[PDB]
């Protein structure tokens, strides 16, 4: 129940706002900015304020904070999923979402801000069906909002029936100090880029535990999702039923179903690293790299990150694979490596001098993260099964997909 | 990549080396390091701060950074230690008492992990008085042959005069330049 | 097939080495399709098998069995999840129709002896469906 | 070609369950 979603900019200047309901003045908005800096200064700073009587719940953008003020007991999650929906309807249409755009693109924004909220509830939200009534450069409204099938426009014809998806890892990996493993939790996304004619009705079928279990095949490899999160396109009742998928893609890339289930698996990367910190003198860095993921894979791009002195200066690197730099906006040792075949252990050896004047206040250990990326590797071993694509009038479709094994939350927490 | 240009200026010299003058207050170094640089024996104060020069010899830029022997400054020998090559002691024979003191503390700048390629440069200053030691009798009380990966020599070098400065100098540059 | 009949002679050979009673990850070949066993291509396998023998009365094994599974999917990239049988005692009917490969005894159902035997009404009669419709949907 | 895997056909339905 948002009161007036406004949008901000980094000087404290409104760039534009949309009041839904009139129940806040306007003039509120000039507190949010010293409110900000008094709550940031102290470490009492949250995305939700509260202005007297009047809460200005609200997310931080590139280069804008989209503040929503409230005075009723509304609900905080609603408000932010409309605010996550503007900002995923505003990347859609704009490009980039910075200042460049908020002052040039008044004519639209102020149409799709009206559009979407009415009294304070979002009523449209698909920025493919919302581009058909309002344009930057206007007709009835489309049947598809009014209809049940608010995802997909009818009357959408290709001269093909592609449909690529996406079958995209996250390896999250929390690693003590100790040199134990925490948190170690695989979140699966399945992102569909759908270009079909008409409105065809997919039926996705994978190899998944409780339906090989249901039908009696549970003793092959089959992943164990322990959370399946699918798209507004998928049927609840379907997929609760029989764990039957069917669900009419959109046009377009999308996210059709976020699987995520831990995993009691070794590491694919082991960094065996030191530090040898002389006291105000020196440093070394006895990094070791070992990939414990299948030789027949290779992580394209990995990009260890090794967080150094903040004041190191003077820095050498005695490495075996990869060029190893030093950034020093990130103050990390960034160990690059283009290609690295599984199995392979790439051993550093790092040194940088150090002031002989201490330091005045502490910096923390930052962990050190990984940024491997390998491709056609499914770690959880979930293999995609079947693609039910059914059309009315009839059509042979051509379904691809692709596997690409990622890290996520891949850090390695130093001593 | 070429580097002709360095052999070039190697053909009439290019090594330029450093050093360290550290040591007790009133050891005779900076009177040593004024004949060193001028050549003659200059009156001082007690060091409060420290003497950095340069000395222009057998086309080796050896600069010297006096260092004072103060309680309070005794500590403050580690700001030199970064970015240093090489590293003279200065020892007082002439204070029995303050002996004790100034191996006590050369050991403790010896135990420091950064400065391992400095190697040592033992001075026998003060070398007027006949109460003065010869040049073992004062390397076997500070025990000079136990500095393991440590190459020590011992030159007497007399601050009234200036005998000794010349060997002391060759042996460094025999010890820092290794070609012929 | 070639590739199919080249490779029968050395899948049989190593299911007839292993006795009836070290590298992690899943790789992928890239491009190769994957896709459940048909019930065409099961009946064409079975008949395969049977043509050319080592299958029927072989003993049935899951060291053999998942050999065998693996094989296939190498050779033609069908999943190794159609290979199942009706749980016992007595005889294991193919879960997957088409498939002319039955598990019958030799001599609780995991202590039983069984083998390999062919059965040409497999593939137009679903013994598995019916005894198991639950299991069929 | 593509970063990140070959993309590959994916099947209809379950054909080995009917
Ligand atoms: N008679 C005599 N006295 C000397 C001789 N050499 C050094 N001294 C004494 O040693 C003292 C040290 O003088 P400096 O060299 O200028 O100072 P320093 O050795 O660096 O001592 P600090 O400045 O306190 O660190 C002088 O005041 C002299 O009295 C010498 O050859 N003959
Ligand atoms: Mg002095």
């Amino acid at each position: 129940s948002a009161s007036a979603v406004y949008v901000l900019d980094l000087k404290g200047k409104v760039l534009i706002c949309r009041n839904y309901r009139g129940d806040v003045d306007m003039s509120e908005v000039e507190h949010f900015m010293p409110i900000l800096m008094e709550k940031e200064e102290e470490g009492m700073l949250s995305p939700i304020l509260a202005h007297g009587g009047v809460r200005f719940m609200w997310i931080k953008h590139n280069n804008l904070y989209l503040v929503a003020t409230s005075k009723k007991n509304a609900c905080v999650s609603l408000v932010f999923s409309f605010l996550y929906k503007v900002v995923q309807v505003f990347s859609e249409y704009f490009k980039e979402l910075e200042e460049e755009s908020i002052r040039d693109n008044f004519v639209i924004i102020y149409e799709l801000l009206d559009e979407l909220m009415d009294f304070g509830y979002p009523q449209t939200t698909d920025s493919k069906i919302l581009q058909e009534y309002i344009t930057q450069e206007a007709p009835r409204p489309p049947a598809t909002v009014t209809n049940a099938v608010s995802w997909r426009s009818e009357g959408i014809k290709y001269r093909k029936n592609e449909v690529f998806l996406d079958v995209i890892e996250a390896v999250n990996l929390l690693v003590s100090a100790n040199g134990n493993v925490l948190r170690s939790e695989i979140v699966g996304s399945i992102k569909m880029r759908v270009f079909l004619s008409g409105m065809p009705e997919l039926r996705l079928g994978l190899n998944d535990k409780v339906l090989f279990d249901n039908t009696g095949r549970g003793k092959s490899k089959s992943v164990e999702l322990e959370d399946v999160k699918f798209h507004q396109c998928v049927r609840l009742s379907r997929f609760e039923n029989d764990r039957t998928i069917s669900f009419i893609p959109p046009d377009g890339e999308f996210e059709l179903m976020s699987y995520r289930l831990n995993t009691h698996v070794k590491p694919l990367i082991w960094i065996e690293s030191v530090i040898e910190k002389h006291s105000h003198s020196r440093i070394e860095y006895m990094v070791k790299a070992k990939s414990q993921f299948k030789r027949r894979s290779t992580a394209n791009n990995v990009e260890i990150h090794i967080p150094v002195p903040n004041d190191a200066d003077s820095p050498k690197f005695k490495t075996t694979v990869g060029s190893v730099k030093w950034v020093p906006e990130n103050s990390e040792i960034v160990w690059s490596v283009k290609s690295f075949p599984g199995g392979k252990e790439y051993l550093m050896r790092a040194h940088f001098g150090l002031p002989s004047v201490e330091a005045e206040d502490k910096e923390g250990k930052p962990p050190i993260s990984v940024k491997f990326e390998i491709p056609y590797f499914t770690t959880s071993g979930i293999q995609v099964r079947y693609l039910k694509i059914i059309e009315k009038s009839g059509y042979q479709a051509l379904p691809w997909v692709r596997y690409i094994t990622q890290n996520g939350d891949y850090q390695l927490r130093t001593q | 990549g070429n580097i002709f240009a360095n052999l070039f200026k190697g053909l009439f010299g290019k090594k330029e080396m450093r050093i360290l003058m550290v040591g007790l207050d009133a050891a005779g170094k900076t009177t040593i390091l004024y004949k060193l640089k001028l050549g003659e024996i200059v009156t001082t104060i007690p060091t409060i701060g420290f003497n950095v020069e340069t000395v222009e010899y057998k086309n080796i830029s050896f600069t010297v950074w006096d260092v004072g022997g103060q309680d309070k400054i005794r500590p403050l020998w580690r700001h030199y230690f970064q970015n240093t090559q090489g590293l003279i002691f200065v020892v007082d024979s002439n204070d029995r008492e303050r002996v004790n003191e100034a191996r006590e503390e050369l050991m403790r700048m010896l135990a420091e992990d950064e400065l391992r390629d400095a190697v040592l440069l033992v001075f026998a200053n003060k070398q007027d008085l006949p109460n003065a030691m010869n040049a073992a009798e004062i390397t076997d009380k500070l025990g000079l042959h136990s500095l393991r990966h440590r190459n020590w020599y011992i030159q007497a070098t007399c601050a009234t005069s200036g005998d000794g400065l010349y060997e002391g100098l060759d042996w460094l540059s025999n010890q820092l330049r290794n070609q012929k | 097939s070639k590739s199919s009949v080249i490779g029968w002679p050395a899948v049989r050979e190593r299911m007839r080495r292993a006795e009836p009673a070290e590298e992690v990850g899943f790789p992928v070949t890239p491009q190769v399709p994957l896709r459940p066993m048909t019930y065409k291509a099961a009946v064409d396998l079975s008949h395969f098998l049977k043509e050319k023998g080592g299958l029927e009365g072989l003993i049935h094994s899951q060291r053999r069995q998942d050999i065998l599974d693996l094989w296939i999917y190498h050779t033609q990239g069908y999943f190794p999840d159609w290979q199942n049988y009706t749980p016992g005692p007595g005889v294991r009917y193919p879960l997957t129709f088409g498939w002319c490969y039955k598990l019958v005894p030799v001599e609780d159902p995991e202590r039983e002896v069984l083998e390999w035997r062919f059965d040409s009404r497999l593939a137009f009669h679903h013994v598995a469906r019916e005894l198991h419709p639950e299991y069929f949907k | 070609d593509r970063k990140g895997g070959s993309y590959s056909q994916a099947a209809g339905s379950d054909s080995a369950q009917s």
